[PDB]
């Protein structure tokens, strides 16, 4: 559940960046992308969002890892599907 | 009229100007993005 | 179908109303907005009658009576608008005053 | 049945039978070496070419002729639009896409080494210069893949075979695109064994 | 900022007075050229492009 | 929400369809002050 | 209350600094200030940025 967002701003010292980090992290938990780090209470996706900003479980450093973790393996099943496809 | 005459050119630099054409505000949450696309410009 | 169902108003409409409602916060906003506070963002709690219920400690904000004064309800619908309202719009986060 | 004449690797005869694969309709495929092709095309064909095309009474040359034709016969699926100016601007990249790299493969192959490696580091940048046009659109300025990668994909599909290879950020356009249409299964029903040695 | 702030505390009407002071700030973005080398040399710019 | 012909009607199947994303277009009203613009002598246009 | 010190001020005694060059004064330091007699204390300004 969630009233204020005093402790995630907290975390992301803006509050103008914490908007950002934690629309993309829900955008990424909404459509097909992902599923919460913190166990989900019937809350929706932006609020999901910030009860994992506060816990200190998403920065733009944690996504931004996440981000090319997804593009290598993204590189390595590719490269072996186009291997597949040519045998 | 002025600027008519003068071939003024505006670079939007600014809260009123992203208003009126309808795209995120300079300001506050918008700031960050207009950062970044001034450095995609001046650049590659 | 879905159209059809919500003209009807079948007892299941309420019930998914229920659930989109959940958290998703309203902006709630005074007819001469003077300064900042008169627009504030609120989450919503379904309610019976046809009247806004707003909280009282912030009628000070809105300048508001409730002799007649109406106000207006947006509702933000991107994932940005959403998070804007709850983490920059939001009552709680307006309680000292930006003059 | 209608017949054609295809040559084993000429990306000419490999449009047309990605087209064909594309409309998917039966026809009695016959490969054709340069050297002594069979006594009937050339007793059709007066310029003894392929790819080349025959349906029961109309024989066809000239693999942008052969594409126009089919197109024009078996609708589905449509690989040309309806508005005349789309038509138009596809017709021209359709051309423009031949006279400026196919002339380059031709260079690569048909010329010497020198010309073959400048042309080759021309087409090259060609390419990953033009790159981020498919990073917007699905295929080549469309929706829906047509024509114009029936012109372009077997250029591309050729890549390594010329030796040309990709930098960093053209290539990720280029994968990206290629996958698209590389994964495309008229593509591969539309390949032979000739040509997947290239990739 | 003194001229104003009276008005507005007459009335028990309490502001920082940051904001006087930005809107006079924009107040006096321009400057007249005295001498130049580059400019027209008499007329009036923004203070940020001098 | 107001004015962009086509992003409004994309706004909706998006909303429908459970993911809320916005395409940010341009105002109708600020093609029609261009066009009402140009149909002055006067030359106005958007530029890169 | 708010602003931020555009150069260290001292007590009524010199040199002996008691809150440095740009320093938020927060109500501590405002509370610190009314402790001494500041009596005026030169600030950073919008006007002059
Ligand atoms: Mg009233």
């Amino acid at each position: 559940a969630r009233v204020t967002v005093q402790d995630a701003v907290e975390k992301i010292g803006n509050r103008f960046d914490l908007v950002l980090v934690a629309a993309r992290r829900a955008r990424q938990m909404q459509v097909g992308g992902k599923d919460p780090l913190v166990p989900e209470e019937n809350d929706k996706t932006t609020v999901i969002a910030l009860r994992e900003i506060e816990e200190g479980l998403i920065n733009n450093q944690i996504l931004d890892v996440r981000e090319r973790q997804e593009q290598q393996e993204q590189e390595a099943a590719e490269l072996q599907a186009v291997t597949a496809i040519a045998e | 009229t002025e600027a008519a005459v003068a071939g003024k050119r505006d670079e939007l630099r600014g809260l009123k100007e992203n208003v009126i054409v309808g795209r995120l505000i300079p300001a506050g949450t918008g700031y960050a993005y207009h950062q970044d696309r001034m450095r995609r410009r001046a650049a590659g | 179908a879905a159209k059809k169902m919500v003209e009807r108003e079948e007892a299941v409409v309420w019930d998914i109303l229920d659930e989109v409602i959940r958290e998703h916060p309203v902006l709630l906003n005074r007819a001469p907005t003077l300064h900042r506070l008169g627009i504030q963002a609120f989450e919503p709690v379904l309610i019976e009658g046809k009247a806004i219920q707003l909280h009282p400690l912030v009628c000070a904000a809105y300048n508001a009576d409730f002799d007649g004064d109406q106000m207006a309800v947006h509702v933000p619908l991107t994932l940005e608008a959403q998070l804007e309202a709850r983490a920059l719009m939001m009552s709680t986060n307006n309680i000292l005053s930006p003059a | 049945v209608m017949t054609l004449f295809s040559g084993p690797t000429d990306i000419y005869s490999h449009q047309v039978r990605i087209v064909l694969a594309e409309k998917g309709v039966s026809f009695e495929i016959e490969h054709v070496e340069k050297d002594n092709p069979p006594q009937d095309l050339i007793d059709l064909n007066p310029n003894q070419s392929v790819p080349t095309l025959v349906d029961r009474e109309l024989t066809l040359w000239e693999s942008r002729i052969i594409m126009e034709y089919l197109d024009e016969r078996f609708p589905h699926p449509p690989l040309m639009p309806v508005y005349p100016v789309a038509r138009g601007e596809s017709r021209l990249y359709m051309h423009r896409i031949e006279k400026d790299w196919y002339t380059l493969m031709n260079t690569i192959i048909n010329g010497s080494a020198s010309e073959a490696d400048a042309a080759r580091k021309q087409l090259r940048e060609e390419l990953l210069a033009i790159a981020p046009v498919f990073g917007q659109k699905p295929y080549f300025l469309s929706d829906e893949f047509s024509l114009v990668d029936c012109y372009l994909a077997p250029l591309l599909w050729r890549l390594p075979q010329l030796g040309i290879e990709f930098s960093g950020p053209g290539a990720k356009e280029l994968k990206g695109y290629m996958t698209r249409v590389f994964e495309r299964d008229s593509f591969l029903a539309s390949l032979t064994e000739a040509e997947r040695e290239m990739r | 900022v003194n001229e104003v702030q009276d008005v507005y505390r007459l009335q028990g009407v309490k502001i920082n007075d940051k904001h006087i002071e930005v809107i006079v700030r924009q107040m006096l973005r321009k400057a007249t050229i005295v001498n130049a080398g580059s400019s027209d040399f008499l007329e009036g710019e923004q203070v940020e492009y001098s | 929400k107001s004015d962009d012909v086509n992003g409004r009607t994309k706004m909706y199947k998006n909303i429908v369809d459970g993911n809320h994303q916005m395409e940010p277009g341009m105002p109708e009203s600020f093609n029609v002050l261009l066009k009402e613009i140009r149909s002055l002598g006067i030359n106005i246009e958007l530029e890169d | 209350l708010g602003r931020v010190t555009a150069e260290d001020v001292l007590k009524p005694g010199t040199a002996d600094i008691l809150v440095p060059r740009n320093t938020l004064l927060h109500e501590q330091w405002c509370d610190l200030l009314e402790e001494n007699s500041v009596d005026a204390v030169k600030v950073r300004s919008v006007v002059s940025c």
